[PDB]
C-alpha cells in the first residue's frame, strides 16, 4: 504494498526525508514502482526544490522518463552526470538510457550543430558493450568519425557480430536508406577493422565500393601473406573496375614481390583455368548446331544463326566449319561472322592470330575489319594486335581503315583501359576530328574512350569528352550521333560519387532535346543509385514529359538505380501506355536469376504486336535465363508462326544458349529500331564469362 | 463484444452459411468478416 | 514504433490499389452491343457464324457472334453475352469463379520455406527431384527422355510435419496449388464423391500445371457415419472414381498428385502400386539432434535468456515433433506471461515440459504390464 | 425446391414464433403422435415450454370411460 | 525494422506520386445487316 | 404542390440486387426473380458506393440506376434469430468464478 506509508514522503520539503526516500525509491526502482507512477502530478511541484539534488535528478528523470518527455527526459541525466548487467541496469541502462539517450542524440544531433552527448554516448557505447547486444544499439548510435571511433571502440572480440551483422545490415541499409557521405566512413573504418581482420574479400568488396589503390597493395602483401590463390585472381578480375588493374599492374610492375601477381592481375590467369575446364567438366551436343543451326536460312537468320552458333562456347567447331557460310553473308553480317570467330574464342591468345590470320588483310573490308574486331574480342592483354590496324587508321573520310577503326578502336577499348590511356585518344582526335558519315565511327569513339573513361576519378570534364561535346554540337545531323555520343559522355561521367558534371554539362550543352537528351543522358549515367528519392519523385515528374525519348533513357535508369531493393522495381510501367515505357520495364528486368514475378511480367510483355517491342522482349526474356527455357521459345514460335520475328526468335535462342563491363553494352544496345549496320554493332555485347 | 455463433446441425443453418451446397467453411468467410467471432457447438 | 510506417504503407497500398471517345470503331462495336446486355449459355456451336444458345428459362436460339472477340473462346458450357433484339451473341464473358476455386485454389505461398525443417533434407531432396525438378528444371528429362515420378505419399506419426512440408512445397511453388481434406468425400447423398473427383481434377486440369495435395486420405476407408446414404457400396465407388482418375487415360498431364496419411496398412495396394504413386516416402521422427534445430526455429524469434540446455529436453521423451517442441515453446510462453516476465527461465520449461508430456505423454490407466 | 418452401415456412413459423408480443395471449396448441422427426429448434423455451403426451389409460380410468360412453 | 520499414516507406512514397502522376471493323457492318435477321427459337 | 402530383403518377421502378460493378461504368443486377443483367448507371449516383449484395432502386424502362437501398440482408441476425441463445451476462452465473 500500500502507498499509505510512502506516498506523503514527497510532502515535507525536508532534505533528510529526500535523502533516505530516494535510496529507498532506488531499491523500489528495480520494478520502477508498484505501478505506473501515480506520484507525477504531486512531485512535479518538487521541480523547484534543490544536498542530494543529483539523486533528485535521478528521481526526476526516473519519473519523467517513466511516462513521457523528448528533451526534458534526458535533462536530469545531462545535469546528473550519471552517478550512484542487472534488472535495474536493464531498466535505467538498457531501455531508459537507450530510448532516453536515443532521443537525446536525435534531438541534439538535429538541434545543435556538445561534448556531454559524446560522454554519455560513449557511456552508452560502453554500457552496451557490457550488455553486448548489437544491431539495435548499433543502428541507434549510427545517427551520431563518431561511428569510426565506435568501431575501433567496440571491435575487439566480436569479429562477425559486427562484420557479418553490422556491415551487412548497415551496408544494405546504407545503400538502401542512408545517404552517401557516411558510407565513406563505413568504407574507411571498415578498412580499419577489416584491415585488422582476416577473410579479405570483405576488404575486396570495400575495393568494389571504395575503388581505392592502397587497399589492393595492402590486400596483396596480405594476400601473398595468405597463400584459392588463382581463385582470388579470378574474382579479383571480376570484382575490379577498369582502372585498378592498370594502377595495380604498374605498382606491382614496380614491386610485384613474386611477379605472379603480375601474372594473375592483368589478364591470362583469370582465364587460364576456365576454358580447358570448360571443355573438361561440361559437354555440349552438336544438335544445337544442327537443330538451332538448322533453324532456316534467309541470309538474315543464317547470320543470326551463325551468331547463336558463335555463342556455343565440345570445341571450336564453328571456327572451322568450312566455307561459303560467310560467302552468303552481307557487309555488317560480315562484321558479325568475321567477329564470330573471336566470339567463340575469348581465350587462346596464340591461336587467335593463327585462326584470324586467314581473314586478316583479306579481299573484303568487312572480313578484315571484323577480323581486327575479333582480335579486339579475343583478349585484353596482348597489345600486339594494336599496330596492324593502329598504323592503318588514318583515312580522313570514308575508307577501309575507318571500319577497321570501328572494330579496332572498339576492340582496343575492349582490350585496354588505363587510368587515363591517352595515345589511343590522341589517335581518337583524328577520329572525332574525322567524323565519318558512318555513325559507328563516333559511336565507338564515345564508347571506346568511354570504356577507358569509366571508373574515372569522379569523372572529368576534360578536353576529350569536352572536345566531343563541342564537336558534337558542331553538327546537328543523324540524331543517332545525338544519342550515342552522350553514351560515352555519361561513360566518362561514370566513376562519379558526387559529380556536379551534370550541372557543368547542364550549363554547356542544353538546348533543343537532342542536347537536352544529352542532359538526360548525363542525368542517367551520373546518378547510379543511393537513397536519393528526390530524383525518384523528380523521375516521376519528368516521366510525364512530352518528349518520349528522355522518357526512355531517364526512366530506363531504374534498373541501375534500384537494383538491390528490387521489390520496388516492379512498377506500373506495363500499366502505362507510352509503349516504349513497356520497353523501359522490359529493360528493367535484366539478366539476373529471373523470378516468377519477372517471368509473370514476361507473360504479358511476351505478347505484344509491334516488331520492335516484340523484338524487345526476347532479349531480356532469354537473357534472364542464360520445358523451362525453351517453353517461351516455342511460345514465340507460336507468336509469329516477320523476319524481325524470326530475328527475335534467333535472339532468344542466342540469349538462351556493380561491374561496369556488364553495365555498358545493353545501354549501347538501346537504339535497336534501325539498320543492320547497327546490328553490326549488335555483336559487341560482351558481358558473360 | 465478439459475434456469438452457434452452428449445430440444421439445413436451415447450412442455408444461412452458404446454401447448404458443399461445406461449412463459408463460416470462415462470415468469421473473418466478423473477425471478433466466438463460436459455440453442441455434442 | 514502426506502426506509422506499417499503417502508412497500408493506407498507401489501399489508396494506390483504389487508384484504378478517341476510338470510333470501338464505339461502333459498343453500338452493336445493346445497352441491356443479356447473358446466355451455350449448348452447341454451328460453324455458319451462328450457334444455338440457351436462355435462363430455356428459350434457345440460333444467334450470331459479334465477330471481333473470338469464337474459339466459346466452348459448350460457357456463359456468353446476348442481345435482346435479335438475341445475338455479344461477346465473351469472364467465367464464373466458383467456391471450388475460391476455397481450394490457394493463391498464397503460406508460411516459411525449407528453413522450417527438422531431420529433413533427404525428403526435401525427394520432393525436390520428384516434384520441383520436374517443375523447375525438367531439362534432364530432355537429356535422357525419362518420365518423372507421378505421386507422393507422406506417412508417419501425427504432428510430424506433413503440414509443415505441405506448406513448404506450397511455399516453393509455381504451379496452381490445391488442398483437399480426405474426410470431405462422404456426404448425405448418392453419387457425390465421384462427381467431386471429376470436377475436382477437371478444375485441376483446365487451368495450368497444378499441384494437388490431399491429406488424411485414410479417413474414407476406416470411417463410418450415420450421415451417409448407401455406405461402403458408395465409398468403394468413390475409391473407384479416384482409381480411374489417378490411373486414367489420355495424357494425365503436369498435375502432381501428393497425398498424406498417418497409417499405411489400411490402404489399397492397387493404389500403392507404382504408376499411380512412384514416391512413397517414409516419415519417421528423425533424430534427437535436429530437435535442437526445431528448438532453434521455434525459439528463434522470442525473447529468451540461456537458463536451459536442450539436452534436458532431449533426454526427456523418446518421440519428437514440431508438435512436441512447439507445445513446449507455447506452453512455456503461457507460463512466462503467467509469471508476467520476458526472457523465459528454466521453470517455465519444466512445468511446460511436464504439462506437455503428461498432456498426452501417458498411456492407458496405469499398471497394465509395465 | 419443395423442401426449400417447407424450409422457409418453418423459417416464417420460427421467426414469428419467438417474438409474438409477450403480452397478447395467442394460445397455439400443436398436436402430433410422432416425437422423432422434429427440429429441436422448435422445442425451445419461449416457443414451447410444456410437453404434454396423452398416455394409455389404465383399469379405473377405462372404467370411468366405460361409465361415460355406455 | 528500419531497413524494411524505411524501404517500404520509400516504395510507398514512390507509388504515391506515381498515382498523383497519373493525373473493330472486322464484321461490324455485316452485323448491322444481321440486325434485320431473326431470333429463330 | 397538388398540381405536382403527376410526379406521384409516374411509372414505378424495380428493386434490384447488385452483385458487383464491372468496368466502363456498368453494373450487374439480379432483380426480384430473374437472371443477371449488366445494366447502366445514372449520373447522380456513385460508383464508389457499389456494394456487394446491395439492393438498389432500378428504373424499369431503360434499366438505369436510380437510388441505393439500405437494410440489405442481415444474415447473421437471421441465423441469430434461428438460434435464440439465452442472452447472459456476468451477474447470473454466481456460485462459481474460477472457470469464469
Amino acid at each position: 504494498r500500500d502507498k499509505a506509508p510512502v506516498q506523503p514522503q514527497q510532502s515535507p520539503a525536508a532534505a533528510p526525508g529526500g535523502t533516505d526516500e530516494k535510496p529507498s525509491g532506488k531499491e523500489r526502482r528495480d520494478a520502477g514502482d508498484k505501478d505506473k507512477e501515480q506520484e507525477l502530478s504531486e512531485e512535479d511541484k518538487q521541480l523547484q526544490d534543490e544536498l542530494y539534488r543529483p539523486a533528485l535528478e535521478e528521481l526526476r528523470r526516473q519519473i519523467r522518463s517513466s511516462t513521457t518527455s523528448m528533451t526534458s527526459v534526458p535533462k536530469p541525466l545531462k545535469f546528473l552526470r550519471p552517478h550512484y548487467n542487472k534488472r535495474f541496469a536493464a531498466d535505467i541502462i538498457s531501455v531508459l538510457a537507450m530510448t532516453m539517450s536515443g532521443e537525446r542524440e536525435c534531438l541534439k544531433y538535429r538541434l545543435v550543430g556538445a561534448g556531454e552527448v559524446a560522454k554519455e554516448w560513449q557511456e552508452l557505447d560502453d554500457a552496451e558493450k557490457v550488455q553486448r547486444e548489437p544491431l539495435l544499439t548499433l543502428v541507434k548510435e549510427i545517427v551520431p568519425l563518431l561511428m569510426e571511433i565506435e568501431q575501433v571502440d567496440m571491435l575487439e572480440k566480436d569479429i562477425d557480430e559486427n562484420a557479418y551483422a553490422k556491415v551487412c545490415l548497415y551496408l544494405t541499409s546504407c545503400v538502401n536508406y542512408v545517404p552517401e557521405p557516411e558510407n565513406s566512413a563505413l568504407l574507411r573504418c571498415a578498412l580499419g577493422v577489416f584491415r585488422k581482420f582476416s577473410r579479405f574479400p570483405e576488404a575486396l568488396r570495400l575495393a568494389l565500393m571504395l575503388n581505392d589503390m592502397e587497399l589492393v597493395e595492402d590486400i596483396f602483401t596480405s594476400c601473398k601473406d595468405v597463400v584459392m590463390l588463382g581463385r582470388h585472381g579470378v574474382f579479383l578480375e571480376l570484382s575490379e573496375d577498369v582502372e585498378e588493374y592498370e594502377d595495380l599492374t604498374e605498382i606491382m610492375s614496380n614491386v610485384q614481390l613474386n611477379s605472379n601477381f603480375l601474372a594473375l592481375a592483368r589478364e591470362l590467369d583469370i582465364m587460364e583455368p576456365k576454358v580447358p575446364d570448360d571443355i573438361y567438366k561440361t559437354h555440349l551436343e552438336n544438335n544445337r548446331f544442327g537443330g538451332s543451326g538448322s533453324q532456316v536460312d534467309s541470309a538474315r537468320m543464317n547470320l543470326a544463326s551463325s551468331f547463336v552458333n558463335g555463342f556455343v562456347n565440345q570445341d571450336k567447331l564453328l571456327t572451322d566449319d568450312g566455307n561459303k557460310w560467310l560467302y552468303k553473308n552481307k557487309d555488317h553480317g560480315m562484321l558479325s561472322a568475321a567477329a564470330s570467330l573471336g566470339m567463340i574464342l575469348l581465350w587462346d591468345v596464340d591461336g587467335g592470330l593463327t585462326q584470324i590470320d586467314k581473314y586478316l588483310y583479306s579481299s573484303e573490308d568487312y572480313i578484315k575489319s571484323g577480323a581486327l574486331l575479333a582480335c579486339g574480342i579475343v583478349n585484353s592483354g596482348v597489345r600486339n594486335e594494336c599496330d596492324p590496324a593502329l598504323a592503318l587508321l588514318s583515312d580522313y573520310v570514308l575508307h577501309n581503315s575507318n571500319t577497321m577503326r570501328l572494330g579496332s578502336i572498339f576492340g582496343l577499348g575492349l582490350a585496354y583501359a588505363g587510368s587515363n590511356r591517352e595515345d589511343v585518344l590522341t589517335l581518337l582526335l583524328p577520329v572525332m576530328g574525322d567524323s565519318k558519315s558512318s555513325m559507328e565511327v563516333a559511336g565507338v569513339t564515345a564508347l571506346a574512350c568511354g570504356m577507358i573513361a569509366v571508373g574515372s576519378c569522379n569523372g572529368d570534364v576534360t578536353s576529350t569528352i569536352l572536345q566531343t561535346i563541342m564537336e558534337k554540337s558542331e553538327t546537328e545531323l543523324k540524331d543517332t550521333y545525338a544519342r550515342w555520343l552522350p553514351l560515352g559522355l555519361g561513360l566518362n561521367h561514370l566513376g562519379k560519387g558526387e559529380a556536379i558534371e551534370a550541372i557543368l554539362a547542364a550549363l554547356e550543352v542544353v538546348s533543343e532535346p537532342f542536347r537536352s537528351f544529352a542532359n538526360t543522358l548525363v542525368d542517367v549515367c551520373a546518378y547510379a543509385g543511393s537513397g536519393n528519392v528526390l530524383k525518384v519523385q523528380q523521375l516521376l515528374h519528368i516521366c510525364s514529359e512530352h518528349f518520349d525519348s528522355k522518357e526512355k533513357e531517364e526512366d530506363k535508369d531504374k534498373k541501375e538505380k534500384k537494383d538491390k531493393d528490387k521489390k520496388e522495381a516492379p512498377a506500373d510501367m506495363g500499366a502505362h501506355q507510352g509503349v516504349a515505357v513497356l520497353g523501359i520495364a522490359l529493360i528493367a528486368m535484366g539478366e539476373e536469376i529471373g523470378a516468377e514475378m519477372a517471368l509473370r511480367t514476361f507473360g504479358h510483355l511476351l505478347r505484344y504486336g509491334e516488331p520492335t517491342l516484340r523484338r524487345a522482349v526476347p532479349l531480356a526474356l532469354a537473357l534472364i535465363s542464360v520445358s523451362h527455357d525453351a517453353d517461351p521459345e516455342v511460345s514465340y514460335n507460336s507468336i509469329f508462326a516477320a523476319r524481325l520475328a524470326a530475328m527475335l526468335r534467333q535472339l532468344a535462342q542466342y540469349h538462351a544458349k556493380k561491374g561496369t563491363l556488364t553495365l555498358c553494352p545493353y545501354h549501347s544496345d538501346r537504339q535497336l529500331m534501325s539498320q543492320v549496320a547497327v546490328a553490326g554493332l549488335l555483336t559487341v555485347l560482351v558481358s558473360f564469362l | 463484444d465478439c459475434t456469438f455463433i452457434r452452428v449445430s446441425g440444421s439445413e436451415l443453418v447450412q442455408k444461412f452459411i452458404g446454401e447448404g451446397a458443399r461445406m461449412v467453411r463459408e463460416l470462415f468467410v462470415m468469421a473473418r468478416e466478423h473477425a471478433p467471432s466466438i463460436i459455440f457447438m453442441d455434442e | 514504433l514502426e506502426r506509422i510506417k506499417d499503417y502508412l504503407l497500408m493506407e498507401e497500398e489501399f489508396i494506390r490499389n483504389q487508384e484504378q471517345k478517341q476510338e470510333e470503331e470501338r464505339s461502333k462495336v459498343d453500338d452493336l452491343r445493346g445497352t441491356p446486355m443479356s447473358v446466355g449459355t451455350l449448348e452447341e456451336i454451328i460453324d455458319d457464324n451462328h450457334a444455338i444458345v440457351s436462355t435462363s428459362v430455356g428459350s434457345e436460339h440460333y444467334v450470331s457472334i459479334l465477330s471481333f472477340v473470338d469464337k474459339d473462346l466459346l466452348e459448350p458450357g460457357c456463359s456468353v453475352l446476348l442481345n435482346h433484339k435479335v438475341h445475338a451473341v455479344i461477346g465473351v464473358l469472364m467465367d464464373d469463379t466458383d467456391p471450388l476455386v475460391t476455397v481450394m485454389k490457394v493463391e498464397k505461398a503460406p508460411q516459411e520455406t525449407y528453413a522450417d525443417i527438422g531431420g529433413l533434407d533427404n525428403q526435401i531432396q525427394e520432393i525436390k527431384e520428384s516434384v520441383e525438378l520436374p517443375l523447375t528444371h525438367p531439362e534432364y528429362y530432355e537429356e535422357m527422355g525419362i518420365k518423372p515420378p507421378k505421386g507422393v505419399i507422406l506417412y508417419g506419426p501425427p504432428g510430424t510435419g506433413k503440414t509443415l512440408l505441405a506448406k513448404a512445397v506450397a511455399n516453393q511453388t509455381s504451379a496452381t496449388f490445391l488442398r483437399v481434406v480426405g474426410s470431405e468425400l462422404i456426404q448425405k447423398y448418392l453419387g457425390d464423391g465421384p462427381k467431386l473427383v471429376r470436377e475436382l481434377f477437371r478444375v485441376a486440369e483446365e487451368h495450368a500445371p497444378s499441384i494437388v495435395f490431399i491429406d488424411e486420405i485414410d479417413a474414407i476407408g476406416t470411417k463410418r457415419y450415420d450421415s451417409n446414404s448407401g455406405g461402403e457400396r458408395e465409398i468403394q465407388r468413390t475409391m473407384l472414381e479416384l482409381l480411374n482418375q489417378l490411373d486414367g487415360f489420355d495424357s494425365r498431364g503436369d498435375v502432381k498428385v501428393i497425398m498424406a496419411t498417418n497409417r499405411i496398412e489400411t490402404l489399397d495396394p492397387a493404389l500403392i502400386r507404382p504408376g499411380r504413386i512412384d514416391r512413397k516416402i517414409e516419415f519417421p521422427l528423425p533424430d534427437e539432434k535436429t530437435k535442437k534445430r526445431i528448438f532453434q526455429i521455434h525459439t528463434s524469434r522470442m525473447t529468451l535468456a540461456d537458463d536451459v540446455t536442450l539436452d534436458d529436453l532431449i533426454m526427456a521423451k523418446d518421440d519428437l515433433s514440431g508438435a512436441d517442441i512447439k507445445a513446449i515453446c507455447t506452453e512455456a510462453g503461457l507460463m512466462a506471461l503467467r509469471e508476467r516476465r520476458m526472457k523465459v527461465t528454466n521453470e517455465d520449461f519444466k512445468k511446460s515440459k511436464e504439462n506437455v508430456l503428461y498432456k498426452k505423454q501417458e498411456g492407458t490407466p496405469e499398471g497394465l504390464y509395465l | 425446391g419443395a423442401d426449400r418452401e417447407v424450409q422457409r415456412i418453418l423459417l416464417e413459423l420460427l421467426n414469428q414464433m419467438d417474438g409474438f408480443d409477450q403480452n397478447v395471449n395467442v394460445k397455439v396448441i400443436m398436436a402430433t403422435n410422432r416425437a422423432d422427426t422434429l427440429d429441436p429448434a422448435l422445442l425451445r423455451p419461449g416457443r414451447l415450454d410444456r410437453k404434454i403426451e396423452f398416455p394409455l389409460p389404465d383399469r379405473r380410468q377405462k372404467r370411468l370411460i366405460f361409465s361415460t360412453i355406455t | 525494422d528500419d531497413i524494411q520499414q524505411l524501404l517500404k516507406k520509400i516504395n510507398e512514397l514512390t507509388g504515391i506520386k506515381e498515382s498523383d502522376t497519373g493525373l473493330l471493323a472486322a464484321d461490324k457492318q455485316t452485323l448491322q445487316s444481321e440486325q434485320p435477321l431473326q431470333v429463330a427459337r | 404542390l397538388r398540381e405536382e402530383l403527376q410526379l406521384l403518377q409516374e411509372q414505378g421502378s424495380y428493386v434490384g440486387e447488385v452483385v458487383r460493378a464491372m468496368d466502363k461504368k456498368k453494373v450487374l443486377v439480379k432483380v426480384h426473380p430473374e437472371g443477371k443483367f449488366v445494366v447502366d448507371v445514372d449520373k447522380n449516383i456513385d460508383i464508389n458506393d457499389v456494394t456487394p449484395n446491395c439492393r438498389v432502386a432500378l428504373r424499369n424502362d431503360s434499366y438505369t440506376l436510380h437510388k441505393i437501398l439500405p437494410n440489405k440482408v442481415d444474415p447473421l441476425v437471421s441465423l441469430m434469430m434461428v438460434e435464440k441463445v439465452p442472452d447472459s451476462t456476468y451477474e447470473m452465473i454466481g456460485g462459481l468464478d474460477k472457470q469464469i
